[PDB]
Formats: C-alpha cells, structure tokens, sequence
RNA sequence: AGCUUUGCGCAGUGGCAGUAUCGUAGCCAAUGAGGUCUAUCCGAGGCGCGAUUUGCUAAUUGAAAACUUCCCAAUA
RNA sequence: AAGGUAAGUAU
RNA sequence: UUGGAAUACAGAGAAGAUUAGCAUGGCCCCUGCGCAAGGAUGA
C-alpha cells in the first residue's frame, strides 16, 4: 500500500480492539464544561429550537455532491475542500471572535453590528453571507413594527395618545449609539414613572416622576463568548446612552430595549409605564419567538452551518389515521407484495415454476374511492435472476411514476403503506415530492383479498398487460352511505376473505355477492343486510380467534376485530 | 496542448429526456442516499475508528 | 531562458496592456538578470504553453522601463501585477501588498491555479479576489 | 529559494548564449529556438536513463549538449542529495521542495539499480561455486532431519480452498475499500475483485492456470514513499497477478502452518504482537538457570544486528533451488519468475534480476524462508 | 394579516418585509406565479373520481 | 507563437549576458555591473 | 504588440488611465538643487574614500581566489565554443525540428550454468526430493 | 394485373441511446483494411482523434429569476 | 513595524 | 385626476441563478410512403 500503516502492530477485527477509548469522550466532554458548557460558545444558543439532541449535522452538503460529480478543476477543488473550514469557524465565531482572544484594533462588518477582532477572512465570508441584504436593518426594522403593533394593540390601558416612531436615519439600526429614538409614545394628560430599573425586579415606585412622554428603544447586538450578559450589557447600555450629549432624546423617562441575536435573548431596562412591564416581557417573548426576521436568520444560520433540524416522527400508527381516513384530503395505499408477486407452479418432480404474476401492486384508496391498478408485465415485473431487493429498487421508480403521473392534490398527501421496510424506498421516492407527505401505516390492508377473489384473480392475470389499468373501486362501497364506514365493510369481508377466503364467500349474502355492477370491481352490499352477512364473516376470524387465541369467538371484541379487520395489530 | 479556458458554467438550456437519460444513466443518485448527516449526540464509535 | 516576449519601450507595454480582450494580462516587472527573478521567469515560461489560450505573460524591465515605476511603487524584484481588462486587480493571498506578487512561486500548478483564478474573477466583474491558499505563512515547518 | 533555480537558469542562458555565438542569428533565427528543444528532449533523455540519439544534430552540437547534460546530472546529484540530507537532519522545508527531492531521489535510485542489475548481469552471480551448494546441503539435511513432507502442487479437492480467495479478496479490497473515490487501475481492480468473488471457481480455475502456465508477467509500477529518512518502495501490479500472488501467498502460509515448516523461533508470529513478543524475550532471558549469577564467573554477550544485504543482494537460482525444495517446483518456478520482471516508473523502465520486489503478495513467504535459511545456516544444525 | 387576511408564513413575511424595504416587489412573471399558485391552494381547500366511475360504468 | 521570435530572443540573451557578468563577459565585475 | 515603435508625446502612465497604487507611506519617492545634489554626493564619496582601496583589494584577492576554484559557467566550455563555429554551415540548417568488448552476459551465463549443474548434482543425496507433474 | 425479395430517403410505432453513439478537414482501403484461432490464411475498413440536436413547459432559491412609472396635499 | 485596503457605480 | 418632490449610489452573485419533466433529432425493431428490380401462378 502507498499510504503509512500507523496500525502495522495487530490488524483490526483480526487481533481486537485492545484499547477501550470510550470513557475518553465522556471525560473530555464533562471535564470541558459539560454539554451546555461546550455549547455556549458555539452559537447553539442562536438557534431557537432546542435540538440539544437529535439534531443532524450535514457533513456533506449539497455543493459536495455537485463539486464531486462536475469533476472541479485544481482551484474548484480547493474551494470546495475549504468548505467545512468555514463551517465550523462560523460555528465557533462566540470563542473565535472574543475581546481577549485576538487583541488588537476592533472592526465591525459593511453594514452590520457585528464587531471582530483580527481579519479572519473565512469568518467574515460567513458573516457577510448570513447577514446579506441588509439583514441587520431588516431585523430591526421587524421588531419596531412588532413593538408598534403590539403596543397599538393594547393601547387602552396603556392610555396610549399617539404611538409613532421618529425619522429613523437608514444607517442609525447599527449605529454604535442610539442617537435616535425609536418608538415615541405620548399618554393623553400624565404618566407616573418609577425609577430605571431591570425586567427581573419587581417593586415600583411610580412616584419618581410624572412625564407625558415616553420613549423605548431597540438595541440589535451580537454577543460574544465572553460579552454575552445581555443584562450587564442593557444596564452598561442604557447608562451609556441615556445620560451623553450625543444621544438625542424627546423623552428623559422610557426603558431601552436590547436582543443579543448570537445569545438570541431578550432584555430590557429603565423606567416602565404603569402596569406595562410584564406586557413588555411578554410581548418581547412572544416577538422574539416567532419574529419573521429573526426566523429567517435562524434558517440562515442552520443551513450555513449545516446542522439540519432534528427530523421528525412520522406518526406510524394508524388507529387514529383510520377513523380519521376520510378526513385526510388524499391517501393511498400499494402492496408491495402483490407487484412481486409470483404464482409458483406444482409438480411432483419437476421443477416449480415460480413465474411472475404481473406488475400490479393491488393499490388501493378508499378515501379517493377508487383505486390503483398500476399493471405491468409479469417479465418487466420480475426478471431473470432477479432478487426481492431488485423488484423493489424497480417497484420504487413504478411507485414514483405513479405519484408524478397524477397532479399534486390528487396524488395522497399521506402515503399509508403497512410495509414499513418499502416505505423507506417509498420515502426516498417520496422526496422527489416534498409536497406530498409518507407516513407510516401501523393499519395493514388485507391486500390478498383481490388474490383470493377470483374476479380480481382474474384481473391480476389480466394485469399482464404492461399499460397502466383502471381499478373502479367496491359497489359495497357506493352502496353503503357513510363513506368513512365504506372502506370498514370492504375491509370487515376482505380481512375475513385474507383469513378464510371460501368461507367468506359463504359467510357473504349471495344477494350481495350477485350484485355486480359494470362500475365496479367486487359487487355492491345491502346495507344493514350486509352487515348480517359479515357477521359471519366477522365469526369466521371470531372462530379462527376462539380456536386459536385463548380468548373464546365471543370474548373477541368488535372494537378489536375492527382492528384486526384493518390490521392495527403489528 | 494547452489546458481549456474556465468559461463560467452555463446550465442547460432545456432539460431533455434524453439529457434526463444522461442524468439517470449518469449522477448521484446513490451518494444521495447515503446521508451524510451526523447526530449532535455522540455516536457509539471511538474517537478515532475511522 | 528567458525567451518570452518583453517590452523594449514603457508605452509598448502600456498599450500591450490597453489592446487586450477577454484575456489576462500579466505583466512581470523587474530585471532577467536576477537570479529570483530568473527562477519566477522560467516559472511563467513553463506556464506560458498550459495557459496561453487566456493568460498572456509579458514581460518587462524597470530600467528599459522606469516610467512604471513610481505608477504601483516598483521597488522590489519578482513583482508580477495581473492588470486585466484594463483594470489592476486585487489578488488577496494573505499578505500585506494584496495588489502584487513580488516572490518566485515554488510550484508551477500554484501559478496555474492563481492564475486561473484571477481570470475567472476578472470575468465575473470582481475588482477583487481571494486567492485558495494563503501565503501569510510560507509553511517552512 | 534561488541557488539552484540561479545554477538552473545560469546553464540554459551559458548554453543557449553559446548557441547563438556559433549559430548564425543573422541568417537563421526559427530553428534556435527549437534547439531549447532538443536541450529539455535531451534533459528529460537522461532522466528517464533513456538512449538519445539524434542523427540529424551535427557533431559538436551533440558534444556541447553532452557536455551540457553532464553538467547538468552533476549539479541535479548534487543538490538531490544536499537536500535529502538537509531533510533528513531535521531542517524545515517545504511541500513542493521535498516532493521535487522525492522525485529527484526517485530518479537517482532507479539509475543506481539500473547499473547495479548491469554489473550483475555482467559479472554473474556473487554466491560461490560449491558455497550455495554447501548451503543446500545444510538446509536440506535440516529438512531431512525434521522429516516434513514437502508442499505439493494445487490439489483439485482443498479443505477451504473458496475461504482462501475470500480472504485474498478481502484483503485486496482492505486497500482501498474505505476510500472515497478510486482510480481507473483501482476501478478496474475493484470490479476485477468483484468479478472473482461472483465466480470463485472460474477465478480458482484462472489462478491455477496462470500458476502452471503463465510465466510472464506485466510491468510493475514502483512508487517511493518518503519517511524524511529514506525512501521505502511501493510496487502496483496487475490487479489479476496481484489476486493470483495473494492466494498463492495464503495457500502457501496455510499449507507451511499446517506441517510446521518454519520454526517457532522466527520473531514475527501471529500469536504474539510486538510487545508481547519483546516481553516474552525478557522473561525467556530471565528464565535461563544461569542468566544473572553467571556474572560470578563468566559473562553473556546480547547481539542485535540486521542483515543490511536482503534486498539487492539475492541470487535467484538459490532461491529456485530452494524453493523447489520446499515446495512443487512450478509454484517456485513462477514464483521466481515473478521476481524476475519489469519495473515501471514515471519515464524508465528496468529489470530486476538479483533483487526482490517487495511488493508481491508472496513476497513476505520466500523472505521468511531465506531468513530461515540463514538462521540455520549460522546457528548451526545441533543448535 | 395580508390582504386575504390568512396567517402568512415566516417566509411570506420577509418577502413582504424587503418588498416593502425596497421599495417594490417581485416581476410580473413572479406575480403570475404566485397567483397560480393562491389559485391552485384554493382550489385544492375547496376539495375527480366520479367522472372516471360513471365512464368506467359503460362497457 | 506566445514566444518572441528568434531575434528578440537573441537581443534578449546578449542584454542579459551583458548585465549579468558573472558568467558572461571579459571578467566577473559585479552582478548588476554595467561593465563586466 | 511587441516590435511596435512608441509614439512620442504621449505619458505612458497618464494616457493609460491607471490609479496610483499607494501601498504604503515611506516607501516610495513620491541647477541649484543639481548643484546641492553633486555637492552632497562629492562629500559622499569623499567619505566613502577612507578604506575603498583596501577593500578592494581584498576583494579582487578573494573573487580571484574564488575563481581558481570554481570558474564561470562559459569557462568550463570556452574550448568547446571555440570549436563550435567549426561545424558547417549546412550542418545546423538541416538541423531536426522535431523533438572489442565481448559479450560480458557469457562469464554470469556460464556461473549460473555451473551453479545448476551443481545444485542438480547436489539434488541426488536428497532421498525425499519430490517433484510436481 | 396481383404477390414477393431488398435497400436508401421519408412517414408511424416500438427500442436502446456513458462499454451507448456519431464527427473527423486525420489516417490504412476492395488496387485488399486489419488477424493472436485458419498464415495458398480470415475479408473489412483498421485504429487514432472531436464529443454526446432542437423545442415546449414546470419547479426551486433569492429581497429582487429581468418584456419597453412612482409618490405627495386635497379633489374631480 | 506588519502578515487586518471588499469590490462595483457615475460624481 | 391636477401639480411637484423624485460626496452620492448600492453593497459580497444580480455580469438573472438553481433543479426537473415531455417531445423531436440521432440510433434501431416493426410498419408505411416513394422506388430499383427479378421470380413464378392463374383466367
């Protein structure tokens, strides 16, 4: 081998891991402050999720993929292997970025108040990126007009006059101080007001003066790993601010108003307004939640350091997914078996012949009332040699097809399917639509309804055909009136038929068995009639439950035979 | 044979189904899925397993 | 042996820098008889055959040529300044002098890359450009 | 960094200067420029140690661009070597510098086998009549006294004949598995490699036949990789040779542990590793009855050597005697044959014939066995 | 609350926030888009099968 | 050609060689010597 | 355009439209004064006077010694540049554009030969000499 | 008169179309390309080089994804 | 000392 | 619908991007059109 063998001692898996380093991560990571210790300088705070865990981090972007198959030149390549430098010098900028670390003359960013120490070109690459399109002023801009709404909103008990800001200059949002104030508030005849203060404390004094106006301001500001205290940072500011010659202020009483966008937190201090001072905190909460600014920054900030949201849990259970079927707006659900499917010929000594069916996967969409028949030949379904992973890598692409053939609302917004190890490949399929949604199917379909029916065992022989065919769906169906119950009484004669097909046939009324339509597949029900006729059927998993299960036929309950009937049960 | 000038890229002007041929027969369509993702949390391997 | 193309009078080189098109000018002050200064003209003789569709290498001397000199403060050897498009652009690679390379590039392929670079920079527009590996350290350890 | 650019540059000017004064500028200018040509033609012509004959050059001008490229291949030795040396004592340099003083020690080296494999050629082997006879003698009296049956050629039935190409598959594979893109010569093994895992009887086949028929092999590619201390070599073969070598390699180990065919005593063993190796001596020295009161009135001597002479100092037709000895005799025969090929590099090409490339997948078995050799021979038969 | 008065989301929000910012909006082409695309929501709250079943019901 | 013809390479070389006269000229002078 | 007169007239660095690139203060320059000029590189040199001549000397002494040593690069073929014009003049005009001893083998062939023969020889007291087939 | 064999170009469907293919102003040519099976021999080009049309339309990111008037005081 | 000039656009 | 207001500008890509589908072309099976042409049968 061209390449050093440092490990030329013992090899791996041939001599063990003889050295247990994994106490190691654990000491290093307590010892260094712990977790939250670690992540206080590593702008994980700037994140208003709190994916402390569960979180995915993006080793490889996009632009990995487009680099390595574009074959980049010599300077391309460079540029794209200096990628995860970038990456995380941006996600540590609080320790990178402090007053101590890096001493010498202060520089803030074009049009920004972010203020760094040294020129560190892949920090201020980032920085610029994140903060593009005047994203400081955006932001300040955003929460004025939030504080105003909210304000004007609750203008009755705050005795509110006029609620209006001044002549803002364009570059006064980053400025160093606050030369102009923000928000102007006039009462209508007196406002008491208490002495200068924090949001933490709670005694007032109102009768420290009486002003008719009242001002508050909004400091955007980006915290350090050492100048993070936004408290010590409001107090320093508003001292600051309030009493120089500079500042320019209508009003001497109002409470300065601060967001440490790195810490992404929220403080205030100076005087209140009588009763106003939770209002404050919670309306600055409340903002600071969901500020459209401020989300579109957080967004920034995870994509440019690639640490992907947390994904969710797909809710796999269908208990409540089934009663609430009809109240889902599209669904549908394929068998992946049945398009695999192979009939197996029998002989006492020759060979079987386990020759492919056809390419139909026996879809199915009560909700839509109808169903798929995505018919294909029985050799295009299964070629020569071919394993049960290769039919359904093929069955995935055939899967897609049939989403990208049918427009977007009628293609299933939620993509039911029981088989949980082909939903991934359907879920890989699915992000060719990120509309469209998979959820996973905790309810099973008896699906082998249509092969132990012979109209439909017939229709799979006529599934050969490699065109896609048309499945009208059950007259049962379109009998019964509540469509919600449709799909329960197809499901209740299925399932019976999945466990005893012959016997379902017997257990169903003949009246409803010979009321085929040329509309649809399998014959209509009559009504409450049926429902006799699939008590029977419904005996017949209540006899295979009492021979079989402890419980006896009647000790199964209807509530949990709706459920076997549907396939709740794992 | 002098090395080609590094004209700045120019997409396709229309994605053909022949071109989308090329893009099936040709991708990364695998690569994507193998998810490079990585948990926040540490993960059961060594430091250094690579 | 320093057989490229030099300028024997100062506004020959300032209209060879004028009449180009689509194409990197880079002009290479200093004097053929230093021995740096001979090392970073073989370095541009032995990009000149890779790179001769866009990146045109036209040499000069600050003697034959001391009009140039006081123009972007020519006082040291090996000094290169790509001036194209009729425009000197701003080649950042970790130094102080961000408009000049006055050093012998060790290796030809980091010349190529560079210059490269520089063009594509030049064609977008840029008045400026970063360069993929930074020479504030020259890796000596 | 200028001396040796300055020493460069001075040369090709003196040269083409020189030119210039005996060719006539006046009336032809084209044709001087293209003699720069013939220079670097000339240059990279003893680089690669290539004959470079040009009929068409006049006669002094062939003496000047002679004595050019002596100059030149002096000077490039020189400052070669200055800065290996520079390198190795533990001055900072840099990446490009060291990667042209690799290329450069390289250059060298190859040279210096090529005339060192002439001088072989020329004058013969250095093992002395009747001295590797003697040898002979001594190792096969020492086989005769342990009494093993020597290892036949490939039987058709093997207890785990599909488990050994597992195995060498695997470790082929180990090279580059983990990587993230390979080369078109590593694409082409990679599905050389999976082709022989989907069909291990059809590669169990090609691999005999190759062993009992094919006696010629293609040019192996030798690399250098710098250890800032020296140059240790790396050798690529044909992806197809290299799998047959590796399950030659691995029946051989098998078929040698299974009959105990190397003693114990050999310090690389699978049961120990280097420490426990190292370990285990100290105790064994202690466990002698007079290891440490021997000082009352005698003395014990420790000696740690290695035979510089391994490499590039071999004679194969012991090697064939010997490993016909010890093993059928078309295996050892291919087996030397493989030994006795072409290497490849950047410009020039060889061939080895009393060296040993080091990088054949069996190359680590016939090392053990001459070691072995050589540790009878010096211990002595009762010892 | 925009001009239909739904809750927009974060993403409309700074869309309308530069929109205001700078002064004008997005292209005609863009508006068209959008407008297709309020359309299409529209439509699809607002809610194909029958049509297939009462032609499927003729042989 | 991107090279200059043989002429200015000649003019070129004879420059050189008259400027830098360690190598070239009657006597080594200096390296930057007007007269070797 | 290299060959190309320059037309006079004309400020090189003003008609080219260029921005002075000011790198740095105090690094650049940015009759009575001829007089005052000469008067002062007089006293210069009138200074510089006190050891130029020995140091000179030595110098000369040392370039000298240096060059029994090693001489310059055009020394160690003067003779054969002097020889060079000897070639004809149609011999570098057609000048390509494009770019006793025995058998030393017989002594190792012989060795190797004695070698086998010996080893082969050898081979019949091996009583467990086994072969492939 | 019907019918059939076959190829080019065009028309239609189907099919493959990154071990898929043409381009060549290069090069060996039915006067014999090029063979390692057949060397009184097979008979087609050999193997380099240059690379994998045009048109419709969607969708995504971004503040803006480019088709020839704003705003202000009050009003008609 | 420094290794810390964004470029662009007409005035 | 009047009238006018309309250092500075803009700012890390805007020297308008990214991704994707269908048809055609080319290739080739079948068939058709145009068309060279021979072969035999029947009244």
């Amino acid at each position: 081998v061209l390449k050093q063998n440092p490990f030329w001692w013992t090899h791996q898996r041939h001599d063990g891991k003889l050295w247990n380093l994994n106490n190691y991560r654990t000491d290093m990571i307590q010892a260094l402050g712990g977790v939250e210790g670690i992540l206080e300088h590593t702008l994980f705070k700037g994140t208003y999720f709190p994916t402390w865990e569960g979180l995915f981090w993006e080793k490889a972007s996009g632009f990995e993929e487009s680099m390595k198959w574009k074959k980049l030149t010599n300077a391309q390549r460079s540029g794209l292997n200096q990628i995860p430098n970038r990456r995380f010098t941006l996600w540590w900028s609080p320790t990178i970025n402090r007053a101590n670390v890096y001493v010498g003359f202060q520089v803030q960013l074009d049009l920004t108040g972010i203020f760094m120490h040294g020129k560190i070109p892949t920090l201020k690459i980032s920085l610029i990126q994140i903060f593009r399109a005047h994203l400081w002023q955006k932001i300040h801009e955003s929460i004025v007009m939030d504080l105003c709404q909210v304000f004007d909103q609750e203008l009755d008990a705050l005795e509110i006059e006029t609620v209006q800001k001044e002549t803002i200059h364009p570059r006064k949002s980053y400025k160093m101080n606050s030369s102009c104030a923000d928000i102007l508030l006039f009462a209508s005849y007196k406002w008491n007001v208490s002495r200068p203060s924090l949001l933490a404390d709670s005694k007032d004094v109102m009768d420290s003066t009486t002003t008719q106006k009242y001002w508050i301001d909004i400091q955007l500001r980006w915290g350090d790993y050492d100048s993070h205290d936004i408290e010590r940072y409001a107090r320093a500011k508003f001292l600051d601010y309030t009493t120089d010659n500079m500042s320019i202020y209508p009003s001497p009483t109002g409470v300065l108003i601060a967001i440490d966008l790195a810490y992404n937190l929220h403080s205030a201090y100076g005087n209140w307004f009588p009763g106003s001072k939770p209002l404050i905190q919670q309306a600055m909460a409340k903002i600071m939640k969901a500020n459209p600014a401020l989300y579109v920054l957080r967004e920034r900030i995870r994509k440019g350091l690639q640490l992907y949201s947390s994904e969710p849990t797909e809710p796999y259970l269908s208990s409540q997914n089934y009663g609430e079927l009809f109240s889902n707006q599209i669904i549908w659900f394929v068998d992946d078996t049945n398009v695999y499917r192979v009939t197996i010929h029998k002989t006492f000594e020759g060979n079987l012949t386990t020759k492919p069916i056809n390419g139909a996967i026996f879809i199915f969409n009560p909700r839509t009332g109808q169903l798929f028949l995505k018919i294909i030949h029985t050799s295009v379904w299964a070629g020569q040699k071919r394993l049960g992973q290769l039919a359904k890598w093929k069955t995935a692409e055939e899967v897609a097809a049939l989403i990208r053939s049918l427009p977007v609302e009628e293609q299933p917004k939620q993509i039911i399917v029981t088989r949980k190890g082909m939903l991934d490949p359907l879920e890989v399929h699915l992000l060719d639509f990120p509309n469209i949604v998979i959820k996973g199917s905790e309810l099973q379909l008896p699906f082998q309804a249509c092969l132990k029916v012979e109209k439909f065992g017939d229709l799979i022989l006529k599934a050969t055909e490699p065109q896609m065919v048309l499945f009208n769906l059950y007259d049962d169906w379109l009998k019964t009136i509540s469509s919600y119950t449709a799909f329960s009484r197809l499901i209740l004669i299925l399932r019976a038929l999945h466990v005893n097909n012959d016997r379902a046939k017997v257990i169903l009324k003949p009246d409803k068995t010979t009321i085929t339509e040329p509309h649809h597949i399998w014959p209509t029900l009559t009504d409450e009639e049926w429902i006799k006729v699939e008590v029977q059927l419904k005996d017949l998993i209540l006899a295979d439950y009492g021979k079989k299960n402890n419980v006896n036929v009647a000790s199964l309950t209807q509530s949990e035979i709706r459920d076997i009937i549907l396939g709740m049960e794992i | 044979k002098p090395l080609p000038a590094p004209l700045d890229g120019q997409r396709k002007k229309r994605g053909g189904r022949r071109y989308r041929k090329m893009k099936e027969r040709l991708g990364l369509t695998e690569i994507r899925k193998q998810a490079n993702r990585m948990s926040f949390g540490e993960i059961e391997e060594d430091a250094y397993q690579e | 042996s320093y057989m490229l193309p030099h300028l024997h009078n100062g506004w020959q080189v300032d209209q060879a820098i004028l009449s180009e098109e689509d194409r990197v000018v880079v002009i290479r002050f200093g004097h053929d008889w230093d021995p740096t200064c001979m090392k970073m003209d073989e370095v541009l003789y032995s990009i000149a055959e890779k790179v001769k569709n866009f990146a045109v290498i036209y040499l000069v001397d600050i003697t034959e040529v001391p009009d140039f000199n006081k123009m972007y403060e020519l006082y040291d050897p090996c000094t290169v300044m790509f001036f194209f498009r009729n425009k000197h652009i701003m080649i950042d690679l970790g130094t102080g002098n961000n408009n000049k390379i006055n050093w012998a590039m060790e290796d030809k392929q980091e010349m190529v890359d560079i210059i490269e670079t520089v063009y594509r920079g030049a064609r977008k527009g840029r008045g400026l450009v970063v360069s993929p590996k930074d020479y504030s350290t020259k890796y000596r350890y | 960094q200028r001396v040796e650019s300055h020493f460069d540059l001075e040369l090709r000017a003196a040269v083409m200067h020189d030119i210039l004064d005996m060719m006539p500028e006046g009336i032809k200018q084209n044709k001087a420029r293209t003699i720069l040509q013939h220079l670097s033609e000339a240059w990279r012509c003893w680089k690669a140690n290539i004959p470079w004959k040009v009929p068409g050059l006049p006669t002094p001008i062939e003496n000047m661009i002679l004595r050019y490229v002596k100059a030149k291949a002096d000077w490039w030795t020189n400052t070669a070597h200055y800065n290996r040396e520079r390198i190795r004592r533990g001055a900072t340099v840099d990446k490009t510098v060291c990667k042209k003083n690799l290329g450069r020690l390289t250059r060298l080296y190859l040279k210096a086998e090529q005339e060192r494999q002439h001088n072989y050629l020329k004058d013969g082997p250095y093992i002395t009549a009747e001295e590797a006879v003697a040898v002979y003698t001594t190792t096969v009296h020492w086989l005769e006294s342990r009494r093993f049956s020597p290892i036949p050629f490939p039987p058709l039935s093997y207890k785990h004949d599909t488990k050994l190409l597992i195995l060498a598959l695997e470790r082929l594979k180990e090279a580059y598995s983990v990587k993230s893109r390979l080369n078109q010569s590593q694409r082409e093994e990679l599905g050389l490699i999976e082709q022989a895992y989907d069909n291990p009887h059809e590669a169990l086949s090609r691999i005999k036949r190759h062993l009992l028929t094919q006696r010629a092999f293609k040019e192996v590619g030798i690399e250098f990789m710098d250890l800032y201390s020296h140059l240790v070599p790396v050798y690529d073969v044909e992806p197809l040779e290299k799998i047959t070598d590796a399950y030659l390699d691995q029946y051989l180990w098998y078929e040698a542990d299974k009959r105990r065919l190397f003693p114990p005593w050999i310090k690389p063993a699978d049961t120990e590793p280097p420490p426990l190796l190292v370990y285990k001596w100290c105790q064994g020295i202690n466990n002698l009855q007079d290891v440490w009161e021997t000082s009352e009135g005698e003395c014990n001597v420790m000696l740690e050597s290695r035979f510089e002479k391994m490499y590039e100092k071999i004679d194969l037709t012991l090697l064939n005697r010997l490993l016909r000895l010890i093993v059928d005799h078309n295996i050892a025969d291919y087996m030397t044959a493989k030994n006795n090929v072409v290497i490849n590099y950047k410009d020039m090409n060889h061939t080895n014939s009393y060296g040993i490339i080091r990088g054949l997948q069996f190359a680590s078995f016939i090392v053990q066995y001459y070691g072995l050799v050589m540790d009878l021979l010096v211990l002595g038969l009762h010892r | 609350v925009d001009e239909t008065g739904r809750k927009l989301t974060p993403k409309e929000a700074f869309r309308q926030l530069s929109h205001r910012f700078h002064g004008k909006g997005s292209g005609k082409m863009k508006t068209e888009r959008r407008m297709k695309k309020l359309d299409e929501e529209a439509l699809l709250k607002k809610m194909l099968g029958t049509v297939a079943l009462l032609q499927e019901k003729q042989k | 050609e991107v090279y200059a013809p043989g002429l200015d390479i000649e003019s070129s070389l004879k420059q050189l060689a008259e400027r830098r006269t360690d190598i070239f000229g009657v006597e080594e002078t200096a390296i930057g010597k007007k007269i070797g | 355009f290299l060959g190309m007169p320059a037309p006079l007239g004309y400020v090189p660095g003003l008609g080219r439209g260029a921005t002075g690139f000011t790198t740095r203060s105090d690094i650049g320059p940015a009759k009575d004064d001829e007089e005052a000029d000469a008067i002062y590189a007089a006293l210069d040199k009138r200074m510089d006077e006190r050891r130029k001549e020995r140091r000179e000397q030595r110098e000369k002494e040392e370039i000298e010694k240096y060059r029994m040593e090693r001489p310059k690069i055009q020394q160690q073929f003067s003779d054969l540049k002097r020889k060079l014009a000897e070639v004809t003049e149609e011999e570098w005009l057609s000048i390509p554009e494009v770019g006793g001893e025995l058998d030393m083998r017989k002594i190792g062939q012989a060795r190797n030969t004695l070698m086998d023969m010996r080893l082969s020889q050898v081979s019949d007291s091996v009583s467990g000499q086994t072969v492939v087939d």
